[PDB]
């Protein structure tokens, strides 16, 4: 019943005082974007940031199989917008946040759904 | 004196008439840097000029465009340059990469190896290439033509560059092919474009626009790189970041440039024209299919 839990593994490097993943590929863009999370062309708003998605998806970093049995990646070949007080450690963020599946914001930076 | 703001600049037709002689190339702003915006690579920097002056340019842009980009791989184990090109290119538009080392990627496929492993039976829209060895970097032996992946790559775009699709390639002072330059001259129109956040650097992307399948007109491509050189050396270039912070105007235009399937005894003049103008892309539209060779081999004795 053994799996290598990788997703942890950074969590926990990460309260160790590691050092971020570095390298994560930033892209230039208007940051007049949407502000959607995960998308195909980057869309960084003004309190963004917009990253090639591959660069920040720890299997993808690190040469392991994805969580999905698929195996597929939610990231890879997309843009991924991380605040930008956050984009010190872009695939923490990835790892540790979700995104809403109604209005595709992050939950919590930038979701709203739950409001009136 | 605008050139600042440009994203680079082009060798201008009058270098390219010369019949000059090669010299070792001398930048006075050798060393010297730009100043790049916030947490961005220098890599993105310089695709995003590279596309930014493409977009300058006759290129024809179909619905199902199928773009492959050679050298793409970091010593940092990412691809820049792949996130830039397909940020640049249209949704959805194939885009295949390869390098030599491991490398994670935003490309729909990649292929790690020597880019002669690489085989495709596919024709191309737009071939890229950042291929580069440092060590071809040695001032104390003369500077002949190089072969190694720029024979695979004169290649390619004979066999498996669709007539109307572009490419751009990464030369140097040392790291160049004459066979190339001449194959410059079986496009509609070429230049050598320097980004201007790389000013500093013999490197430019030698950029055909539309494959007509044939010369058009005869390159010496030893004169050439030694017109290029000279060209470099007498025509300063500003280190300049100044195009990197307008991104409105970025994304390639989709043309929906037609594509028809022609032999080669169908290609008139008014297809020529066509072509030419950007208008028209001759491959098939068939289902993209890649592939690594493999060597195998049993070391136990
Ligand atoms: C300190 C800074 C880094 C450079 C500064 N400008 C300088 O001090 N230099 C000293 C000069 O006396 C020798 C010369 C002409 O070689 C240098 N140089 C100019 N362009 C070059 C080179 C070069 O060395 N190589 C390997 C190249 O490829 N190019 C394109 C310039
Ligand atoms: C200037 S770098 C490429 C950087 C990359 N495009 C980026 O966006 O960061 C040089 C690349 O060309 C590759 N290269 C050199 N020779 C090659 C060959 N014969 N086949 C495949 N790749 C090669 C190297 O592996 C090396 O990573
Ligand atoms: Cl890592
Ligand atoms: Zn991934
Ligand atoms: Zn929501």
């Amino acid at each position: 019943a053994f799996a290598v839990d990788a997703a942890k593994a950074y969590k926990d490097y990460l309260a160790s005082g590691g050092q971020p993943i570095t390298n994560c590929v930033k892209m230039l863009c208007t940051h007049t974007g949407t502000g959607q999370a995960i998308t195909v062309t980057p869309e960084a708003n003004m309190d963004q940031e917009s990253f090639g998605g591959a660069s920040c998806c720890l299997y993808c970093r690190c040469h392991i199989d994805h969580p999905n049995p698929k195996g597929f990646c939610d990231l890879k070949g997309k843009y991924v917008q991380i605040p930008t007080t956050c984009a010190n450690d872009p695939v923490g963020f990835t790892l540790k946040n979700t995104v809403c599946t109604v209005c595709g914001m992050w939950k919590g930076y930038g979701c709203s759904c739950d409001q009136l | 004196s605008s050139q600042a703001w440009q994203p680079g600049v082009a060798m201008p037709n009058l270098y390219k008439m010369q019949r000059m002689l090669l010299e070792k190339c001398d930048l006075q702003n050798y060393g010297d840097s730009a100043t790049l915006p916030k947490g961005i690579m220098m890599n993105v920097a310089k695709y995003t000029q590279l596309c930014q002056y493409l977009n300058t340019l006759t290129l024809a842009v179909p619905y199902n465009m199928r773009v492959i980009h050679f050298g793409a791989g970091s010593d940092k184990g990412v691809a820049p340059g792949t996130a830039v090109l397909r940020q640049w290119l249209p949704t959805g538009t194939l885009l295949v990469d390869s390098d030599l080392n491991d490398f994670v990627s935003d490309a729909d496929s990649t292929l790690i190896g020597d880019c002669a492993t690489v085989h495709t039976a596919n024709k191309w829209d737009l071939i890229i290439s950042d291929m580069y060895d440092p060590k071809t970097k040695n001032v104390t032996k003369e500077n002949d033509s190089k072969e190694g992946f720029f024979t695979y790559i004169c290649g390619f775009i004979q066999q498996k560059l669709a007539l109307g699709g572009s490419v751009a390639i990464k030369i140097t002072e040392h790291s160049w092919n004459a066979d190339l330059y001449k194959l410059m001259g079986h496009f509609a129109w070429w230049t050598a474009f320097v980004t201007n956040v790389n000013a500093s650097s013999s490197e430019a992307f030698l950029i055909g626009c539309n494959y007509l399948g044939k010369p058009r007109e005869q390159i010496d491509g030893y004169v050439m790189h030694a017109n290029y050189i000279f060209w470099r050396n007498t025509n300063p270039i500003q280190l300049s970041s100044y195009s990197l912070f307008d991104m409105s105007k970025f994304p390639l235009k989709l043309r929906g440039t037609a594509v028809m399937s022609l032999k080669e005894g169908q290609i008139n003049d008014m297809i020529l024209s066509l072509l030419s103008k950007g208008r028209l892309i001759i491959r098939e539209n068939n289902r993209v299919v890649i592939s690594s060779d493999v060597l195998v081999n049993n070391e136990n004795l």
